[PDB]
RNA sequence: CCUCCGCAUAAGCCUGCGUCAGAUACUGACAAUUAACAGCCCAAUAUCUACAAUCAACCAACAAGUCAUUAUUACCCUCACUGUCAACCCAACACAGGCAUGCUCAUAAGGAAAGGUUAAAAAAAGUAAAAGGAACUCGGCAAAUCUUACCCC
RNA sequence: GCUACCUAAGAACAGCUAAAAGAGCACACCCGUCUAUGUAGCAAAAUAGUGGGAAGAUUUAUAGGUAGAGGCGACAAACCUA
RNA sequence: GCUAAACCUAGCCCCAAACCCCACCUUACUACCAGACAACCUUAGCCAAACCAUUUACAUAAAGUAUAGGCGAUAGAAAUUGAUGGCGCAAUAGAUAUAGUACCGCAAGGGAAAGAUGAAAAACCAAGCAUAAUAUAGCAAGGACUA
């Protein structure tokens, strides 16, 4: 009779309560006998770096110069990365300069994005 | 409510002034006071 | 904030503000003339002169500016007196409390003439935008740390380690940390 | 990670890796008596116990022996001035049992005015003998 | 260790804890991808510690020491995420020309509203997916009347807003 | 108690604002301007009653005829129902017949 | 004897007045459209 | 609030009369 | 809170003139004002005192706020609210003279005044409850004035009462002082 | 003194007498229910599957009945997610009503019919009654007993 | 989600007499013959006693179906959310 | 003197002009498996005809004309002609709207009420009663009366 309350797994009979989740991403599958096979490759592996020696504390000193915000753009990235090599080889096959015709074949495809975060 | 009556206080008082000396609610309530005042006149 | 929220002397989020303007109030909105941000000329710390009311003529320093209601609070001026700490037994102590003043009731003061002045926002080649007094000229100036254990040093903060490249953070970190992955991502269907 | 589309895994595919973790957890004081090796956390609802184990073992190097989770329902009984129910958010609670016999106990966190105090000290409460007569006058 | 979930023991109990400024987007834009990756986890540990402090403060019914550093940390993490997303978007635009990372399409739903359907990941093609075929992306003629009614409702709301704004402006002009 | 206990705020009327001062000007545009423009052309308002007058039924009929296609759905339904009701009232009810 | 006609059961609730059932037939789609036009916070049950 | 001024003015005069009667002037 | 309470006085007297060397304080006063006169102060202090007490008599709180400090106004008005005070200065026996002076910066001057005044305090109902309307009484007092150093001025801050002060005039009405309101379990000692 | 009950599961509800602090089983804050129980399953293509249950043994049947695989090919390298509270649900209510199942068959569990007084009439429930025993009444209704012989449908 | 009927797969029916029973007495359970109370009631049909059935054409939990020029009905013009 | 009384603006009405991250069809708001199932089809009736049965409306001018019509209630052309806000409301009003919320219903669906200080809060009047219960007799008043 309650329509304004969110539908959750805590509401409903045993089947409903078991079937509905809470948003957690799946980790594996279910085989015969309701046995859960957990796939390791489906488990997010936190790639935590080595913070030893890192010099960037979470906060920045207030005695720091203020600079104008310059949102990075595709043109800016091209100028700072590709343009030097393009100019050098023009004075002196875009794959050599860096262009990748297709994202397919890569571990981290830019579109459709196939990596987390 | 384009046009509304704003004098109803005085319209009621014109009758109640002649009923102030009655007995019971006839001296306070217009619905009764008007009848009693008409009879008195 | 609730619609037509009545800005008061207390900040818009204090306990006193919540007490005076609980969520259910529907008081009549206060009519305030629409002074644009490019026309506002009173700023915190500016020396001003009171034109009307008690203490008219006296010059003080703007302490607070409630811009949402065209207010400037002159420190120690336009003061009534109120009790603070008054408990069931103690009478409390008398304190001078300032009342807000409208910018139409308050005028700025020349830096040296020490007299009320009408102001104009005239562009100057050096000071692109700055105040200029009209009756007597002259520009009224706009008035106004040890690193902790968890604060970056300035040199580290300003160090430019970014070498622009055509690599995502993911693969760049993979190369840096030595993680090696040979499995190829099988193509999926999007729809 | 949360609020992000997980790349779909097909058999033989590469390992799923997250580089900038979006999960933030809180270490909370248990409300009831717990074993010396148990640590209580409040967790995002989208985080599994395996995810929490890897999170703690990678970001904090905490040897985790076991993990259990429970979704605590937040009260929806409270109502505002408009008679509309105010929902306290539901949240996930994780109990983590440390390994190698390690023990954890919640640390004991949390172990003008001058003028007001001076005047209160200088109250000079009214003398009953005065019978309400003001005291300022010296006659 | 679990001690990283709590502030410094000396700082425990201090009424106020001094902290620097939140990382700015411009400052972060100069840092390498690895440096941003490490700073993300530094800020993550700080955020976990600050959330722990907040929850313990609520439990003890005491104010949280220096509540502004939690906002500073959140702002720093948001700025770092924005920088990383900007770099990824620039690279994606350069290499593919797509402004969105997730495939999607403009489609008319069963209710006749034009929506941006975000494609999901499937192992089988759409013509074989049973659930997707059940999902309908076309509005039958009976929805046209309701589309018109909704359009007119929106028009009425907008007209009321504009007329009220003009009335208020006239009253303000008369008053001043 | 239906009477206010305070005098209403004073109402000041500017008898010499532009509108009042220039009211009535060009009402004789026709007779004084070689009849190039009819005075009814000075009426600004709804398109279906510019220089035209009638009872409620006539006004509703004219509104539906002239702007009915551009009316909103529910407004047009209301106008049709009002026309129906007014037809019945004027053609079937009344003291005189 | 009467008055307790509502014997609650979430299965029946969702199978009778649910989003899927309402969208199953054109009439239910128009029911949902009417709720949306009226501004109901709960389009389905 | 009912728009109008004359009824309010009459009521104000009557209130003045009642006030004078209740508190006669010296 | 960017804005703070702008006090116009201090909690209490800096150094108390214990009744029966300060030229540095006088120097500070003069370097702040440049027209002050210790020799001329006593007459001004007496005028301020008389005017403030007449303001009390006439219930002139606006003028009291100018003639006395915020640490004085409550002390003067709190207990006299709802009652009428008929105060009148008749003469000054010995001339008023400065005694002690000490000093965002305030300057306090203690002035000893041995004058003669009158009191007649009535109730809400106009019933005399203290003093006589005509009989004059000799009062020795030590009025500490204070000033705030742009638009500040000299205002009464406090009145130091000597510990050896003669007992004040007796009250007209008799008083009852309740003893320990013992609970049943308690016993009187 | 009562015990209709009670304790659990199902279904339903969704924090709804846990702690602290405030008011005038209410309000605000804090905490909580931890999977082994239960839900959430099954790689294909063909191919098997006459002989109830009832202590299944006699017998007894008619209403003819819940329970079964093989052949080949793929296939292990991995224990997630969700319910877990309560004095509770449907009846506008702290409603004498309705509410499936397992154990307890009077309980080890769960509860209180009397706010205080007096002991008027009328009213309700109950107990007892001299002699009589349906004379009551439309009718043995009710109550008390355990009581024959008929007729109509 | 009540109720009329039906579909799927379930559950309950003590004890005694008799013996394979639309059998008898009689619990739980279902129903509601008669009386009293109640009639803005505990209840928009209840309570107490009494009573009929209570191994069957029984009762009942769960999910599904038949929708009004209709359904369903061991026809009472019954019931289909008071 | 208590209940209370008032209040001005929240907004609304009519016109003109102008065209307007993630999740979610399975039990919606649920990351992740062989689909196939896909929409067009005269409105009717109330009501009028005093019943009802054919029938009954959904720029100006020609014109309520030609025509139609149980030739009756009524229906009804065309040729042709030329085509900048408020004597609005102001909280029982104006939108239902503080809100399609609360609440009610299984569902479709129905659907509310209300607020008022001040520059700054970091400063006398409805009913009903009470003051103050009541004196023989009576539509409770009138003529009166010193009363
Ligand atoms: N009749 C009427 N006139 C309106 C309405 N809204 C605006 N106007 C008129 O529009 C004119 C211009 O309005 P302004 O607001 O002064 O100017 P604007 O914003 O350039 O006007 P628009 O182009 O109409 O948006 C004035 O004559 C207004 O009175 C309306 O709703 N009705
Ligand atoms: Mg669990
Ligand atoms: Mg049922
Ligand atoms: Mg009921
Ligand atoms: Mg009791
Ligand atoms: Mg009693
Ligand atoms: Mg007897
Ligand atoms: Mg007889
Ligand atoms: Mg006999
Ligand atoms: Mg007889
Ligand atoms: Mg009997
Ligand atoms: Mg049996
Ligand atoms: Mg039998
Ligand atoms: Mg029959
Ligand atoms: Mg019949
Ligand atoms: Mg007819
Ligand atoms: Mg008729
Ligand atoms: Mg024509
Ligand atoms: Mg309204
Ligand atoms: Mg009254």
């Amino acid at each position: 009779a309650d329509r304004m309350s969110k539908w959750t797994s805590k509401r409903g009979p045993r089947s409903f309560r078991g079937r509905k989740g809470r948003g957690a991403k799946g980790i594996g599958f279910l085989t015969s006998g309701w046995r859960f096979v957990q796939i390791k490759e489906m488990v997010p592996e936190f790639v935590v770096p080595d913070l030893t020696g890192f010099k960037l504390k979470p906060y920045v000193s207030y005695l720091a110069p203020e600079s104008e915000e310059t949102p990075l753009t595709a043109a800016q990235l091209f100028s700072e990365a590709v343009a030097p090599a393009i100019e050098k080889d023009f004075k002196d096959n875009l794959e050599k300069y860096g262009f990748e015709p297709t994202q397919e074949g890569k571990l981290f495809q830019l579109y459709p994005r196939n990596f987390l975060r | 409510l384009r046009n509304r009556v704003t004098d109803r206080y005085f319209r009621i008082q014109e009758v109640l002034k002649h009923a102030r000396h009655f007995r019971g609610r006839k001296n306070r309530c217009y619905r009764l006071a008007v009848r009693t005042v008409i009879r008195a006149f | 904030l609730p619609p037509h929220y009545r800005y008061g002397m207390s900040p818009p989020g204090s306990v006193a503000d919540k007490r005076k303007n609980p969520p259910w109030i529907r008081r009549r909105p206060v009519v305030v003339e629409p002074i644009s941000d490019e026309d506002w000329y009173l700023f915190c710390g500016d020396t001003v002169e009171i034109l009307e009311g008690k203490d008219a003529g006296k010059q003080g320093k703007v302490v607070q500016v409630i811009r949402q209601r065209n207010w400037v609070v002159v420190g120690g001026l336009n003061t009534h007196y109120r009790y603070i700490g008054k408990t069931m037994d103690y009478r409390g102590t008398m304190i001078p409390s300032e009342a807000p003043l409208l910018h139409r009731q308050v005028k700025l003061v020349d830096p040296m003439d020490r007299k009320p002045t009408e102001i104009e926002w005239r562009f100057t080649e050096a000071g692109e935008r700055v105040r200029v007094s009209t009756r007597s000229g002259r520009i009224i100036p706009k008035p106004e740390w040890i690193d902790g254990p968890k604060d970056t040093s300035v040199e580290d903060a300003l160090e430019r380690t970014y070498v622009p490249c055509l690599k995502t953070l993911q693969e760049e970190v993979m190369e840096a940390m030595g993680i090696k992955e040979t499995r190829k991502y099988k193509k999926v269907y999007w729809y | 990670a949360r609020n992000v589309v997980y790349p779909l895994y097909r058999l033989g595919g590469p390992q799923l890796r997250v580089f900038r973790t979006n999960f933030f957890i809180q270490l909370v004081r248990p409300g009831v008596a717990q074993p010396e090796d148990t640590v209580q956390f409040r967790i995002p609802m989208e985080m599994t116990r395996v995810d929490l184990r890897n999170y703690l073992e990678g970001i904090y190097n905490v040897p985790v022996a076991a993990v259990r989770t429970r979704v605590q329902h937040g009260s929806n009984k409270r109502r505002d001035h408009r008679n509309v129910r105010i929902k306290k958010p539901d949240y996930k609670v994780a109990y983590v049992q440390l390994a190698h016999g390690q023990t954890f106990t919640f640390p004991d966190l949390f172990p003008l005015y001058s003028m007001l105090e001076e005047e209160r000290q200088q109250r000079q409460s009214s003398d009953p003998r005065r019978g309400g007569v003001p005291s300022w006058f010296g006659l | 260790g679990l001690e990283e979930f709590f502030d410094d023991p000396k700082n425990w109990g201090q009424e106020k804890v001094k902290s620097g400024a939140a990382w700015t987007c411009q400052q972060l834009r100069n840092k390498s991808n690895e440096d941003l990756h490490k700073l993300w986890y530094v800020l993550l540990k700080e955020r976990n510690m600050l959330l722990t402090l907040e929850q313990e403060a609520k439990r003890q019914r005491l104010p949280m020491p220096s509540p502004e550093r939690l906002d500073k940390v959140v702002d720093s993490m948001d700025a770092l995420d924005k920088v990383v997303q900007e770099r990824e978007d620039a690279l994606r635009l350069l290499q593919t020309g797509q402004e969105r990372a997730r495939p999607g399409a403009w489609r008319r739903d069963i209710f006749g509203r034009i929506i941006w359907h975000k494609f999901k990941q499937w192992v089988i093609p759409w013509h074989l997916n049973k659930r997707y075929n059940r999902k309908r992306f076309f509005a039958l003629p009976y929805v046209d009347h309701f589309l018109r009614l909704e359009r007119e409702k929106r028009a009425r709301i907008k007209a009321r807003k504009e007329n009220l704004e003009r009335k208020k402006a006239k009253i303000l002009l008369k008053k001043f | 108690i239906g009477i206010r206990l305070t005098l209403p705020p004073p109402k000041v009327v500017d008898r010499w604002n532009e509108k009042r001062a220039m009211f009535g000007v060009y009402d004789n545009i026709g007779i004084l301007g070689n009849f190039e423009k009819h005075p009814k052309e000075l009426i600004r308002g709804p398109i279906w009653l510019r220089g035209w007058k009638g009872n409620e039924l006539q006004r509703c009929i004219r509104k539906r005829k002239m702007v009915g296609s551009r009316m909103f759905a529910d407004d047009l339904h209301n106008l049709n129902k009002r026309i129906r009701y007014l037809y019945k009232h004027f053609n079937r009810h009344g003291k005189f017949r | 004897a009467r008055g307790n006609e509502y014997q609650p059961s979430n299965i029946k609730r969702k199978n009778k007045h649910g989003w899927v059932r309402r969208l199953s037939t054109p009439a239910g789609v128009q029911v949902i459209l009417r709720r949306m036009l009226k501004g109901r916070k709960s389009l389905s049950h | 609030v009912k728009k109008g001024f004359r009824a309010a003015f009459r009521f104000q005069k009557e209130l003045e009369r009642q006030r004078l009667l209740r508190c006669p002037p010296p | 809170s960017d804005r703070s309470i702008h006090l116009a006085c201090t909690a209490g007297i800096f150094d108390a003139y214990v009744p029966p060397a300060s030229q540095v304080s006088i120097r500070r006063i003069k370097d702040y004002d440049a027209n002050f006169k210790i020799k001329d102060f006593p007459e001004k202090a007496k005028d301020i005192f008389i005017e403030a007490h007449l303001c009390l008599n006439n219930s002139d709180h606006d003028r009291l706020h100018t003639l006395v400090t915020e640490h004085c106004f409550p002390d003067m008005t709190w207990d006299i609210k709802y009652k009428t005070v008929r105060w009148s200065f008749v003469e000054s026996l010995e001339p008023s003279h400065v005694v002690q002076v000490r000093c965002n910066v305030y300057g306090q001057i203690t002035v000893r005044m041995h004058t003669r005044q009158t009191l007649a305090i009535y109730d809400r109902f106009g019933r005399l409850m203290y003093g006589q309307e005509d009989v004059p009484k000799d009062v020795l007092e030590y009025v500490v004035f204070e000033k705030q150093l742009p638009y500040g001025s000299w205002r009464m801050h406090t009145k130091i009462v000597p510990p050896w002060a003669p007992p004040k005039q007796p009250i007209l009405k008799t008083v009852m002082i309740p003893g320990p309101q013992l609970k049943p379990e308690e016993e009187y000692e």
